[PDB]
């Protein structure tokens, strides 16, 4: 019927009357602030904090929890749903972390969706503007389809490294950040494949199959150590914090930043390629977004924890030393890609300078925060041995 | 210093008055008995991008209410 | 130079090949099963596209809430009984949404095929969307409703009551603790398919019937994301259908999953629906039978038969204990009302007629008890009476099932009245059914959850409440109440005078 | 005095822990505490309401002491008792696979946790073992899970039936 | 109070009852399709068409109108609110046009707002990633602040050229497209200034004042003819279609496409500049978006009008010839900018090739549609003469 069968309490005269009749004259409590008991990181409590903090039902025996008692059902053997035993790091409160970008689900998908829709518009303008013409064939068919394409597996693997953290994270704020850090990595990896699929539609002979780039990744020399470090961060680390920390504050801050910014972002322009840089712009935005979160968790919260500051810095220095080596190995093998570039594309001076930028920014934003004594000349020289 | 920075509407609008330049036939194409001072200023420091953003936010609510709760 | 682009499926086509072979490329979690590393996901999605379809859904939802619904004052024109019920429904669901995050992250780790990992990953992000959506419902009702208390602090005030414990079992631990596949059955093959999906819609019906248009707006949005979580639970069974271990273990984990879930929801959902509302939608008995027996136990479970899946052996039991379960539970919930974070109400006359009509035998049992209680002044703070006292006086002990955490009173129940008490290495354990009892006997180290009587033993009521912040902003009045009217609210003091001190009901077998 | 989150019993232990200033002393106390108060095989249930919180506060101390005592390689590969983590892991997995029945298996898995749960063993090896041991335990347990009737099962578990009631 | 004072007819028992009581059993008409009488351009009527077509109250005496009678109030002298007299072009129906992107207000501000918010994110990532380091100082302080900056006045002027069209357009569909074409131009101009303001915040010495680039535009040589063509399209043309057509199908399709794509987009990369290309990507997206609309109006609707096809093509050929010359002059003067580039930056061969791309795409998408006989060698050679 035009009116419908189901009667609603908000609009049905009879039912609404009954409801209105039962209401009190005023709210039974004037404190209409959900999450009012949460300690604000900023001047006032934020929507992000109210909707996130304490959603994880932790008991007081897991630093910061508000519940009490054991879990109701555990793993065979007795392992708890969540426990202090899943990470070496210790803190006074696992709910202390705060994403500086204050990202909860809604804002996160909103921003990414905007990027997706614009990406669509961009590609349609690019293809119609016929810019692909001015792009060097070798750079396109060689360095984009093969080497940039192979890098997708690197990002894909870093993405998977977050799987256990998604499951073990000891607080909602940390779990959400972690989840977003990894979701951005799979996105980048899919954007790399999107470019290769796009080129396939406008370049009469470009094969989008992942066969070539995958073979390069699995059996190549350029990314051999890179792949070995990735397989390790992903499947050999069972500590969720070591995984997140080592991936973002060591491997990807050095190797990833060099490949994305110091190689492809820096050279693609020199070959009539304005396509790849469009996507690398996103990856770098994401990287810089994740860094703010990574810093707050490992440096502002843990590294400076009023009770375990010392302990935590020791452990993170340990992890940095543990992964700095495999990361250097990855960079070294990568140096082998410069010998493939046409002559005069770049020289040993530019390459050394760009390496120093990556290492200095790393010492800048990460190493110095936990007082890890890093020697820039040593690192660069070790990688340099690769040309 | 690599601190995260950007630029907003007013920071660009500050220079919008200077966008127009002087030249011969730079005058109205419509008959009028009046002369609008060519130094007048607008009250709201807006640019196309920002205008679009504030109108779009308003659209979300409006259409959201219509397509969803109000239809239900 | 024609305008071209690339969509999700065109990239997803190659996603399966993203994963590569190598030594330690295996799950980090214990499991008796082997997920085929060639499994495929049903929805060809990529991060960008996923974000876009969820964002479009958010626009409507939040648009309705911030605009039209606020202008209509929908946060207020809701029946008091329901404003209270939503404190429990939304926050309790929130943790189900939240633990499902960790749960599907564990499944994404378990999956080996890139397409199956990606399938779980979409849920990993959905569950975050649902954790935040449920949170928003309480947030909205707190900011604009008739009683913010409870809505504004359930994340901590929920720890006082016994109903919360059982909730953590089926929607928290049952989701992440145990074999990955066992958790998957708890979460997806049973939890979501059998209860969550039908329930979320049910809740919107009861909400609408009681003036609540906020929940429909949010939950109907959450509902649109559920067809993906069904495909994931379905693909879990496929990935392991060809493994030899599946013919030995699959049905046992499925049966335990079924029982675990139904043990809690069968009595809790019906209680929340029929007793936490003024306007009724449909008798829980009829609802249950359609969900559990037909649609799931028959239609959904039947399609998975070709994979070795069979109907849970405990199905008949579940059905026979179900009929009166929710009625038996409200008696306990109301009797222990001071331990909650929401206000409860006794059935008015129109309701009692409805109950008796739909549940012949209701009035002579529950009906009379409620009238007896109301007569002694259970609603009036000057009466010095709390239904818990009535249980003591008439020797009707209330136990907590060591496994499910569900409160039960065998001496007064009308449904299941079985009771099994055991002692093992200096500790006593109480069970309410044969399935939960087997679980404990075989896996005693999986179930060591302390119940409220154990934890609150020797403690005076008002002290436990104050300690766990069960008060309103005035630091005087209780959050929980035995009626939903606006006057004569019980204060911490009213409870202290009762001088009620908890006792471990099991110590009597000594 | 009395409280759920704060009580005299908990304060008692906080002080006892503040008195541990040797990795060996503290590490030993933790392993003992786990033997005495955790799992269905705990020596007594006297601390049932506080053991979880107390144990964590104890792990905190063993963790800090271990970090200051061990060098980088050892912190990553040795237990607080000086044992080689990998050896212990591989060793325990050996016995688990040499488990004849589900009853022998649960003893290996549960004992492993009481003895090597971090900060004793490095988390990486621990959770690694947690995955291998747990898998075997389940394979043995869920095999013909319902064949043994409750009457018999209660006997195998060795519980003391204190009361039974059943109208059906 | 908690319930509020004002009672609403949808929720107030008493009032809602009165309302429900007066309702009919079913709708008094089953045709619930607003705009059902509009002729669909595609398979089914679109939301864009329903909400736009016929919003302009034209009478039948203005091709396509549905009303009748004269306007109610006219200009002193008698000039009508809208009339056939404001353009030389003629058609069988002014409401025939359709924006291929089907943009009505909501979608338009939605897409632009997305771009704005991402632009914010991008700049914050860029500044934090410290990429400005790798950018050549001369290119930055010289070609971006001065020459790219000056180009903002070019886009600003093209924006203003649409003012009279906004007022005279003979139909809603055309008015909306026109309005959007110009709004995108002012946006681009403001994006150029946004980049200069951004650089001012990260480059310790970069002056964002529009003084330098403005002086370059007003008194320079590089853009002299460009500015002369712009001042002309803007203030010397009173025909709203000649304005839109000449701007988009002649001047900006040749001069604008060369400067944006063949100069700045092509060379910025070579100088460690990934900033400017971010913005030029938007301008090009906008250009390609507007082109679809421009083609549909002047070629599919007017140039192929079943009654005035011949007439209209003649007039557009006339306009192309009228503005092709000033546009060539603008390109020629612009050639002077290559002599300013550091040696080896580019050679006469690359420059000629890029010019041929712009001219071939132009003959491609525009000139050939109205059968305007264009000689590529002639055009390029004429522009080439500007190379110092
Ligand atoms: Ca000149
Ligand atoms: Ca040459
Ligand atoms: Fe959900
Ligand atoms: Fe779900």
């Amino acid at each position: 019927s035009m009116l419908g069968e189901r009667r609603r309490g908000l609009t049905d005269p009879e039912m609404a009357a009954v409801i209105l009749k039962a209401l009190p004259e005023a709210p039974l409590d004037g404190n209409n602030k959900m999450g009012y008991f949460v300690t604000p990181r900023w001047k006032r409590l934020t929507e992000y904090e109210a909707l996130t903090v304490y959603a994880q039902p932790n008991a007081d025996w897991i630093a910061g929890g508000l519940d009490w008692g054991d879990w109701t059902q555990k793993f065979h053997g007795g392992r708890p749903s969540w426990g202090n035993e899943t990470t070496e790091l210790r803190t006074v409160d696992w709910f202390k972390h705060r994403d500086p970008l204050r990202r909860w689900h809604a804002p996160y998908v909103k921003d990414k969706a905007e990027e997706w829709r614009y990406t669509d518009r961009f590609l349609q303008g690019y293809s119609a503007d016929g810019q692909i013409r001015a792009m060097n064939p070798t750079w396109r068919d060689e360095f984009i389809n093969r080497y940039w394409g192979a890098f997708l597996f690197n990002e894909y693997g870093l993405f998977n490294a977050h799987s256990q953290g998604a499951r073990e994270a000891l607080s909602d704020v940390t779990r959400v950040s972690l989840a977003f850090w990894g979701f951005d990595k799979i996105d980048i990896a899919q954007m790399i494949q999107l470019e290769r699929g796009f080129l396939a539609k406008i370049v009469p002979g470009f094969d989008e199959s992942t066969a070539v780039p995958k073979a390069e990744w699995t059996n190549g020399e350029v990314y051999k150590s890179a792949r070995l470090a990735v397989e390790g961060l992903w499947q050999e680390v069972f500590d969720w914090n070591e995984s997140a920390f080592s991936v973002h504050a060591v491997y990807d801050a050095l190797f990833g930043q060099f490949v994305r910014r110091e190689f492809f972002q820096r050279l693609a322009p020199r070959f009539g390629d304005n396509l790849t840089p469009f996507f690398i712009n996103q990856a770098q935005t994401y990287f810089q977004i994740a860094k703010q979160g990574v810093q707050d968790l490992y440096y502002n919260c843990l590294g400076d924890d009023p009770e375990f500051s010392d302990y935590n810095r020791t452990v993170m220095r340990n992890w940095t030393g543990k992964w700095l080596e495999p990361t250097i190995a990855a960079l070294r093998d990568f140096m082998g890609l410069f010998a493939k570039l046409p002559a005069g594309t770049t020289d040993k001076e530019e390459i050394t300078a760009s390496l120093y930028r990556v290492v200095d920014d790393w010492i800048e934003d990460y190493a110095s925060r936990i007082d890890f004594k890093a020697d820039r000349d040593q690192i660069v020289k070790a990688v340099l041995a690769g040309l | 210093n690599r601190a995260p920075t950007s630029v907003n509407a007013q920071e660009v609008h500050r220079w919008l008055q200077s966008f127009n330049w002087d030249f011969k036939n730079n005058r109205t194409k419509y008959a009028t008995k009046y002369k609008m001072a060519n130094e007048t200023k607008e009250q709201f420091k807006l640019i196309a991008k920002e205008y679009a953003r504030m109108e779009a936010v308003k659209d979300e609510r409006q259409f959201g209410s219509l397509q969803d709760a109000l239809t239900r | 130079r024609a305008p071209t682009s690339v969509n999700a499926q065109e990239v997803h086509r190659w996603l399966q090949s993203f994963n590569w072979d190598f030594k330690n490329n295996r799950t980090k979690y214990a499991t008796k099963y082997k997920m085929a590393n060639e499994t495929k996901e049903q929805f060809k999605l990529i991060a960008k596209e996923y974000a876009r379809m969820e964002a479009v859904k958010d626009e409507r939802q939040f648009g309705s809430l911030q605009d039209a619904l606020t202008r209509l004052n929908a946060g207020v024109r809701v029946h008091p009984k329901w404003n209270e019920t939503m404190k429990v429904v939304s926050n309790f669901l929130e943790v189900g949404e939240y633990n499902a995050i960790a749960a599907t992250g564990m499944l994404w780790d378990s999956a080996q095929a890139a397409e199956q990992k990606n399938g779980y990953l979409a849920q990993v992000l959905d569950e975050i969307r649902h954790t935040h959506q449920c949170a928003y419902v309480n947030y909205y009702f707190a900011k604009n409703g008739q009683d913010p208390a409870g809505h504004n602090d359930a994340r901590r005030t929920r720890t006082i009551g016994p109903l919360w414990k059982g909730m953590k079992r089926v929607f928290s631990d049952g989701f992440i603790s145990g074999d990955a596949v066992e958790c998957s059955l708890n979460l997806q093959l049973v939890g979501e398919a059998c209860f969550t999906n039908p329930l979320i819609v049910a809740v919107t019906e009861w909400a609408a019937a009681n003036g609540d248009e906020i929940t429909p707006t949010v939950f109907l949005s959450i509902e649109t994301d559920e067809l993906r979580h069904m495909a994931n639970g379905y693909q879990t069974v496929v990935s392991i259908a060809n493994d030899p271990a599946s013919a030995k273990y699959l049905n046992t984990d499925l049966n335990n999953a079924f029982w675990t879930q139904q043990k809690y929801f069968t009595p809790v959902l019906g209680m929340l629906f029929e007793y936490g509302s003024k306007f009724k939608v449909e008798p829980w008995v009829k609802t249950w039978d359609r969900w559990v027996y037909e649609d799931w136990g028959g239609i959904w479970i039947g399609r998975l038969g070709k994979y070795g899946v069979e109907s849970p052996r405990s199905l008949k039991d579940a059905k026979q204990d179900a009929y009166w379960a929710h009625h038996d539970l409200y008696l306990l919930a109301y009797a222990l009302w001071p331990t909650g974070f929401f206000r409860l109400a006794l059935p008015d006359q129109e309701e009692m007629e409805w109950f008796e009509a739909n549940y012949p035998g209701w009035y002579d049992h529950y009906g009379k008890i409620y009238e007896e209680w109301r007569a002694r002044g259970c609603e009036d703070p000057s009466s010095g009476f709390i239904p818990l006292m009535w249980f003591i006086e008439n020797n009707h002990p209330i136990y907590i099932d060591r496994v499910s955490q569900v409160p039960f009173c065998p001496s007064l129940a009308k449904g299941a009245s079985t009771l099994r008490v055991h002692e093992y290495n200096g500790e006593m354990h109480t069970f309410s059914d044969q399935w939960g009892e087997r679980m404990w006997l075989a896996e005693p180290e999986r179930y060591e959850c302390q119940n409220i009587f154990e934890q609150y033993e020797g403690r005076e009521l008002s002290e436990v409440i104050a300690e766990l912040h069960g008060l309103r902003s005035d630091g005087k009045t209780l959050i929980a109440q035995p009626h939903v009217r606006g006057d004569k609210l019980w204060t911490l003091d009213d409870i202290k005078r009762l001088n009620c001190v908890f006792k471990n009901p099991v110590k009597a077998f000594n | 005095k009395l409280g759920i989150h704060s009580n005299d019993t908990r304060d008692a232990w906080v002080n006892k822990i503040a008195q541990l200033n040797t990795l060996e002393k503290a590490a030993e106390m933790l392993k003992q505490f786990r033997m005495d108060h955790t799992t269905p095989f705990r020596n007594s249930y006297e601390l049932d309401n506080d053991y979880l919180w107390i144990e964590a506060k104890l792990e905190e101390k063993v963790a800090v002491l271990k970090a200051r005592a061990f060098n980088e390689v050892d912190f990553r590969h040795k237990t607080a008792f000086g044992e080689d983590a990998k050896s212990v892991l591989d060793g325990t997995v050996a016995k688990m696979n040499a488990a004849k029945d589900k009853w022998e298996a649960e003893k290996i898995h549960i004992g492993f946790r009481q003895a090597y749960k971090p900060p004793i063993m490095p988390v990486n090896y621990f959770l690694d073992g947690e995955r291998q041991l747990g898998t075997r335990l389940m394979e043995l347990r869920n095999l013909n899970y319902y064949d043994t009737p409750l009457e018999e099962l209660r006997k195998q578990r060795g519980v003391r039936v204190v009361h039974l009631q059943s109208p059906h």
